[PDB]
């Protein structure tokens, strides 16, 4: 802190005096030793460390005065009435003078202490007469700036009241346009979320990219509204509320983007299942079905919160899981052709138990949820029958 | 997924997949890395592009692009590119079982 800096500087001045005393005269301990050259080196290093604390605001004062001077230059422009444009540019300075005036006054007390603290532990005068002259000069312009700011503020308030009526009429029109844009953005992300790949691919991904572009356009519009509110200033609660409403729409858009990514992952799993049906293989299908069921269950648990209508898509995942389960029952090699045929008659499926490599795709049409039940009955019957058949094999042999 | 052959190739593949994420896989966990890299690349590409989509993988073969992406970031080598810019870098060598856990974590925004 500034107070901590002042204490450290006083301690440093005390340390310099102590170090100068601490070298001492040539000490004789069998062979004469001279620290004369060494003492000068210590003084050089001590001054440099002391200089950094003393010169801390030496550079900063000039920069603050350089920055502070610019604010006074804007004040020197002044001028009442005339062009409306100039008012928009000059009006921001008043909003800046208020914040700077409050924060600057708080910042002023430590700065005054810093110049005074160095004077105490620094015998030498910094910038001679100029540093004291500089403080008096800043005080005269600061007082002049305050009186100028009060006159400027009364003029600013009357013109700004006219500006304020114009700002709300324009604001109502902009707000209606913004609400329409927000509704359109909500509909665009929702349409992508509503669309389900399973099956559909590429177009859904393209829709997500289009939604992101719409969100980017909304963000640019949102940035403009915030800038207009900042230019209007006046500590308006409604302007802050409008920004919050835009943020809520952005959060909904982010949730929609997350939903689109989840749909793409589900589509990839669906594509793998379609490839598995063409590949077929009863041994391969049983291993694939168990792996697919575990992955589908994990995906459903991970999905949470987000936006409404997720359950309608979520249900699909359940259907896919059911389909995976129905397929697993077929993976049993216990069933024979006659056993399969009896099941086939009930099922109505042209494809047999082992008809083709592409048979897995054929199996998908009969719904797993709709048809695991009847598949299961058969899978069981077949497994039951072979226990006997196998018994007969013993008696037989 | 984009297969790359350079840090320059890694970065190109990331920039070319700006809407989603392009992950540059520089080298691998030894052990006959090439054929294994292509095989993992095929399963990750279906999980990356098909299943999660979210992510295309581009198996850097084999340079130091991973290190270059990490240097650019200030943030085996895995350098995630969003609109072609490194945004997430991780290093290490992992087995196929570890990759499956990573797929569940995917896809990051």
């Amino acid at each position: 802190n500034l107070d901590l800096f002042d204490e450290k500087i006083t301690h440093l001045k005390a340390i310099q005096q102590e170090i100068s005393r601490i070298k001492t005269p040539e000490d004789i301990s069998w062979l004469r030793i001279n620290l004369q050259p060494m003492k000068t080196a210590l003084d050089a290093r001590v001054t440099r460390w002391i200089r950094v604390y003393t010169d801390f605001l030496v550079n900063q004062f000039r920069t603050t005065q350089k920055n502070l001077l610019d604010f006074i230059e804007k004040t020197k422009d002044g001028i009442k009435k005339n062009p409306a444009d100039h008012e928009n540019l000059h009006d921001k300075k008043l909003l800046m003078s208020v914040m700077k005036v409050i924060s600057d006054v708080k910042d002023v007390e430590p700065r005054r202490e810093g110049i005074i603290t160095r004077m105490k532990e620094m015998v030498t005068k910094l910038k001679k007469h100029n540093v004291p002259i500089t403080e008096k000069g800043t005080d005269d312009p600061l007082q002049q700036i305050d009186n100028a700011n009060s006159n400027f503020i009364e003029i600013y308030g009357r013109v700004f009241k006219v500006k304020a009526d114009i700002i709300p009429l324009q604001a109502e029109e902009t707000q209606n346009i913004k609400r329409d844009l927000d509704i359109f953005m909500k509909e665009v992300e929702s349409f992508r979320k509503e669309f389900m790949q399973k099956s559909m691919g590429y177009e859904n991904i393209n829709n997500a990219y289009d939604t992101i572009m719409v969100y980017y356009h909304k963000l640019t519009a949102i940035e403009g509204r915030a800038l207009e509110y900042n230019n209007l200033e006046k500590a308006f609660e409604l302007q802050k509320s409008n920004y919050k409403q835009l943020k809520d729409c952005m959060n909904d858009l982010k949730n929609l983007k997350t939903m689109w990514d989840a749909i793409a992952l589900i589509h990839f799993q669906y594509n793998d299942w379609k490839t598995k049906p063409w590949r077929q293989i009863k041994a391969d299908i049983l291993l694939d079905t168990n792996k697919t069921l575990g992955t589908q269950i994990k995906n459903l648990p991970k999905e949470i919160r987000n936006f409404k209508g997720y359950n309608v898509i979520v249900e699909k995942v359940k259907n896919m899981g059911t389909v995976l389960p129905l397929v697993s029952a077929l993976h049993s090699e216990f069933m024979e052709d006659r056993h399969w045929s009896q099941l086939k008659q009930i099922t109505g499926t042209v494809f047999d138990h082992n008809s083709l490599s592409f048979y897995f795709e054929d199996i998908l049409a009969l719904n797993l949820y709709k048809y695991e039940n009847t598949v299961n009955e058969i899978v069981d019957v077949a497994q039951k029958e072979a226990k006997i058949e196998k018994k007969l094999k013993n008696i037989e042999q | 997924t984009t297969t790359v052959t350079s840090e320059d190739h890694f970065m190109t593949f990331y920039n070319e997949n700006n809407k989603k994420l392009i992950v540059v896989d520089v080298y691998p966990g030894w052990s006959g890395p090439c054929t294994a890299m292509y095989p993992t690349y095929n399963q990750l590409m279906i999980s990356i592009d098909d299943f999660e989509k979210r992510i295309d993988i581009l198996l850097l073969d084999q340079d130091k692009l991973v290190t270059y992406k990490n240097d650019k970031f200030h943030a085996p080598k895995f350098l995630f590119i969003s609109e072609g810019k490194i945004i997430d870098e991780v290093l290490g060598t992992n087995i196929p079982v570890f990759i499956e856990k990573v797929n569940k974590y995917i896809p990051l925004s």
